[PDB]
């Protein structure tokens, strides 16, 4: 049963919590035991509940309801549904946003066990304790690492991105912190080991990642899906762009904007070793024949494109004045990167006729006169491919002789993970430094983890789990063996111990999580709806999640749990009398993370502000919560040209249209991209062990699992993490859905539960990334490009049966899970 | 819950899916002998089952597949597994597809739906 709200229910604007799409929702709030009329007008939904509804008409299901206790003890009604009229998803919800109700804050509910007060490890165990406490004791050890060592004994990893657990306000707030007030350059991101971008290469070559709209994707003529599996990662852009247009759906709008241009039936090509449950749904809707599956072979993306860029070259498929007058290095790329289609196909492993085929469909001129219009998407299967920095350089190659960025249904963009969100001070350092060795190996006095769990998604994870254990243990004996001091005295004991190889650790996080193994103080955070939070999405349309009720005890916004370190220690330094110390902790003097929106984004580019990197740019301050609450979740898409009352907000569609790039001179900028096959470190695990173990995402798993972990249906579907295998190489290993294997070569072992599948190749695998039964991170090699970052996706290791569960065989379903 | 009377196991062709309506006229349901015992299956070989056949992800209603024993929806393509209690193999739905409860008596050999695990789509509640 579900209870309808009254047409006068409380309603706010809410973004997805989770993935890069953004998609739209409405949240409705009221009185808990009052409830909405059947009829039309009598609910705030304005749908008739007296007879069945329609298919099609809603998404509403009890698991997207909850029933909320605010801090002053009244109970409230909520259900979280997709907003019809958001053009990003047009309704659309996900199986992950449409938990959203579920995983919202209850004291019975699957976000019970959030952290409702800052928790401490004491008597072998957690106890809450208060704000003040660990304040005393976090800024104390902070202070004291600054006054003996500096900022280089403080070492954080963050989150640096959007949606929940980051956003413009909590990215300005934490980078302030650590850039400008601590000055600490030891910094890791919450998915790479260094403070670095996954996209170096595009972004020299002039090309950010996010330079088109979503509406591209539904005026292409092709779509390339490059280390992407977007049905299940980007589920509503696939389903609410990509697919009405291979469905024939768009071809108006088609014709709306391209005169005298044939369109031919949209065609769709994935770049991707493994056949996915993307390939299968592309196949199922535009058939075989509209669908071009290049399974190469492991890192051989470099190789391919080179191949290709060749072959266009040669072909004469090229924007030749297009190249003359808005690039530079063509001809030094055609040489570097020279590699005949044989030698290509040779290398990948793809047949020639199909390479040919990618090409044709692609990139050769249409009847009309026009080259085909061509979407270019990519993810983590290059970004945390076989160097980074090259694929990017060989793929970008590809995309700037055929005029593929720049045009109307084109564009060469990541799909994106988490929402984006950055506004923050540069980065207070002049080298790149692997953050996780330089804990293994002793270094800093205290770690933070700010809004991710590295010891589920580190690469080579098991080794700084072992560290960061052993360190943690020295800190909790000395601790131990203080009881009964006084939190200065504890502060000194701790910071002894840190001389003595051990590591004070402390998590900002909503829930305990894997880190509470090793974590000596936990601080609880708030997510969106418990405050107010901006962020933009794969088409760079920035929203603004409305907050609709209290966190739970004393949680709070990340960005202000920042101000809370910050004025402790300015304080702390008032009161040990050293003035100047205490000066470069003031400038957080905020009250609600709209403070922080203010401080940071809005005052980006704006004479007397700090030197800021801003994804909304100089124009940021013309937007205002007021100003985005009246947009809508359709809010607009950066960067913002201007604003007036009569249109409101009003922004860019697609990045480069005019051939001006982001470079000195205003051109794109070719790359050479040498093919040197696998890194040795990566090539080593191959030679010596049997299968490759890719890695990745599930439709139904959002990243760690923190909230999933807690849900009955999850717990019963994925009890441990999964391992996709080629039956006949289960049947030699005598294993069957539900075994247990053991993962394992150098680097270290994991285990999974067996997922047979057909569509996996002989001799390689897909296991479950970052889960909390079984991390894949184990199995990953120390391996990092140029600018560190980790390859991924480029690992191999040995599989042996441990035995069986009985429990994984009666509740876990094996069926495909590719659709048809 | 009404009691409402499905068929008599022996008209249960195997893996034949059988239509039917409950709780009322407007809730779509199907009955199938798997052909192999599950749990919660009812009847001699304890494999006869029974769901709505509305996806709860939006309504669209699902086929059974025999080849799999699953129920596909052509939507946004869930797939359930008949076999797991109506369990989401893959797909956007957040429940399980709603599972209909059968009584059968063994003298009579009748099947007869008594209720539902789960909530139909497009309704406030199961019973209208
Ligand atoms: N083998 C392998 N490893 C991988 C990957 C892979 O493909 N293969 N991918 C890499 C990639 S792409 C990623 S994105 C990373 C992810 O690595 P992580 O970032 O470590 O994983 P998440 O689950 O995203 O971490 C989010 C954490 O923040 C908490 N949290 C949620 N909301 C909030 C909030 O508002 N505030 C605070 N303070 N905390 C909050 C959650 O409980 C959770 O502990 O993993 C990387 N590692
Ligand atoms: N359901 C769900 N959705 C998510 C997330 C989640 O946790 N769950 N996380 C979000 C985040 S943070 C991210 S980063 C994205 C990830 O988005 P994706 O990158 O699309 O997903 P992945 O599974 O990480 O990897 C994509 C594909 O890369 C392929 N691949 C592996 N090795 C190679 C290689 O050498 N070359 C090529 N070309 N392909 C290769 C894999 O087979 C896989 O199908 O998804 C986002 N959305
Ligand atoms: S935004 Fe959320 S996980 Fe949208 S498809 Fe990603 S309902
Ligand atoms: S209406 Fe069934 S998968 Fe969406
Ligand atoms: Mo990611
Ligand atoms: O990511």
């Amino acid at each position: 049963r579900i209870t309808l709200p009254p047409a006068n229910a409380q309603r706010t604007n809410m973004t997805c919590h989770f993935c890069i799409v953004g998609c739209g929702y409405h949240v409705y709030k009221w009185p808990e035991l009052e409830e909405g009329g059947r009829a039309p007008e009598q609910n705030a939904l304005g749908l008739d509940f007296r007879k069945q509804l329609p298919p099609l008409a809603s998404t509403l299901t009890p698991a997207m309801t909850n029933v909320v206790t605010e801090h002053d003890g009244a109970r409230y009604d909520i259900m979280v549904v997709p907003d019809k009229a958001c053009v990003v998803n047009s309704g659309l919800s996900s199986t992950r946003g449409g938990k959203m109700a579920s995983y919202m804050y209850t004291p019975t509910g699957d976000g019970k066990e959030r952290l409702s007060a800052p928790r401490l490890y004491a008597a072998d165990e957690w106890v809450d304790t208060t704000w003040d406490h660990a304040m005393a004791l976090y800024a104390g050890l902070i202070k004291k690492t600054l006054d003996s060592d500096g900022p280089q004994g403080v070492f954080f990893s963050c989150f640096d991105h959007g949606g929940a657990g980051g956003g413009f306000e909590n990215t300005w707030g934490t980078g302030k912190l650590m850039f400008s007030a601590i000055q600490t350059p030891m910094v890791r991101i919450h998915n790479r080991p260094a403070y670095n971008s996954e996209c170096h290469a595009t972004r020299e070559m002039g090309i950010g990642e996010l330079n088109n709209a979503y509406e591209d994707a539904q005026l292409a003529d092709v779509i390339w899906s490059i280390g992407n599996n977007p049905y299940e990662s980007q589920t509503n852009y696939f389903l609410n762009h990509w697919l009405p247009n291979l469905q024939g759906a768009t071809t108006s709008k088609k014709k709306e904007r391209f005169p005298n241009e044939n369109f031919p039936q949209a065609r769709i090509i994935f770049v991707d070793p493994r056949e996915t449950p993307s390939v299968a749904i592309a196949r199922h809707v535009a058939g075989n024949d509209r669908v071009l599956h290049l399974a190469i072979e492991p890192g051989t993306d470099t190789a391919l494109f080179n191949g290709l860029f060749t072959y266009v070259v040669e072909q004469g498929w090229i924007d030749k004045p297009f190249i003359e007058a808005h690039t530079k290095g063509f001809d030094d790329a055609v040489k570097t990167n020279r590699l005949s289609l044989d030698e290509c196909s040779n290398i990948t492993g793809v047949p020639v006729d199909m390479l040919k085929r990618a090409a044709e469909w692609s990139y050769k001129p249409k009847a009309s006169g026009q080259a085909p219009r061509t979407m270019h998407a990519y993810e983590k299967g290059i970004i945390w491919g076989n160097d980074n920095y090259v694929i990017q350089s060989a793929l970008l190659d590809l995309v700037i002789a055929t005029h593929n960025v720049g045009r109307r249904g084109t564009g060469c963009v990541r799909m994106g993970g988490h929402q984006e969100g950055y506004t923050r001070p540069p980065y207070p350092g002049d080298k790149k430094i692997y953050i996780d060795q330089e804990l293994i190996k002793g270094k800093g006095r205290i770690m933070t983890w700010w809004g991710c769990n590295n010891f589920q998604t580190s690469n080579n994870a098991q080794a700084l789990r072992e560290a960061i254990l052993q360190r943690s243990a020295i800190v909790k004996q000395a601790m131990q063996k203080a009881r009964g001091a006084t939190t200065e005295e504890m502060v000194d004991v701790i910071y002894e111990a840190t001389q003595n190889g051990g590591l004070f650790v402390t998590s900002i996080n909503l829930y305990p999580t894997k880190l509470a193994e090793a974590a000596h103080l936990m601080l609880p955070a708030a997510h969106p709806g418990e405050m107010n939070l901006t962020s933009m999405n794969g088409e760079r349309r920035i929203r603004l999640s409305e907050k609709f009720m209290d966190p739970p005890g004393t949680a709070m916004a990340d960005c202000l749990i920042a101000a809370r370190i910050a004025n402790a220690l300015r304080d702390m330094y008032q009161k040990d009398g050293k003035a100047e110390m205490a000066a470069q902790f003031e400038g957080f003097d905020w009250k609600t993370e709209e403070d922080a929106f203010n401080d940071g984004f809005r005052r980006a580019g704006q004479p007397g502000a700090p030197a800021i990197d801003s994804q909304g740019g100089s124009t940021g301050h013309l937007v205002t919560y007021d100003r985005l609450r009246k947009s809508g979740n359709n809010g607009v898409q950066l960067p913002v040209v201007s604003w007036d009352e009569s249109k409101g907000l009003v922004g860019t569609e697609m990045l480069y249209t005019e051939g001006k790039f982001d470079t000195d001179d205003g051109k794109a900028h070719f790359k050479p991209a040498p093919w040197n096959g696998l890194p040795a470190t990566v090539q080593q695990q191959k030679d010596k062990y049997r299968f490759w173990l890719n890695n990745g995402r599930n439709n139904e798993v959002w990243q760690t699992a923190y909230h999933d972990q807690y849900n009955s249906l999850m717990q019963e579907r994925y009890p441990m993490a999964y391992i996709e295998m080629n039956p006949d190489d289960c049947k030699q290993l005598d294993v069957t859905g539900g075994d247990i294997v053991e993962v394992y070569n150098d680097f270290g072992s994991t285990f999974a539960m067996v997922y047979p599948v057909a569509e996996i190749k002989r001799g390689q695998t897909f296991m479950l990334f970052g889960y909390v039964n079984g991390i894949q991170g184990d199995v990953t090699t120390d391996w990092t490009d140029r600018d560190i970052i980790p390859y991924y996706k480029g690992t191999w290791g040995d599989i042996r049966k441990v035995g069986s569960m009985s429990e994984f065989k009666r509740t876990v379903s094996f069926k495909s899970r590719r659709f048809g | 819950y009404p009691a409402t009377a499905v068929s008599v196991a022996k008209n249960l062709a195997a893996n034949e899916p059988s239509s039917f309506t409950y709780p009322d006229t407007s809730s779509p349901c199907v009955a199938v002998k798997l052909g192999a015992p599950v749990p919660g299956g009812v009847g001699p070989d304890d494999d006869i089952v029974a769901y709505s056949v509305l996806c709860t992800h939006m309504g669209c209603p699902t086929s059974y597949d025999s080849s799999s024993k699953t129920f596909s929806c052509p939507c946004h393509f869930t797939e359930f597994d008949a076999e797991k209690a109506g369990q989401m193999i893959c797909g956007e739905a957040t429940a399980d597809l709603p599972r209909v409860l059968l009584r059968y008596d063994a003298a009579s050999d009748a099947l007869t739906a008594v209720g539902v695990d789960g909530l139909i789509y497009g309704r406030q509640a199961n019973v209208i």
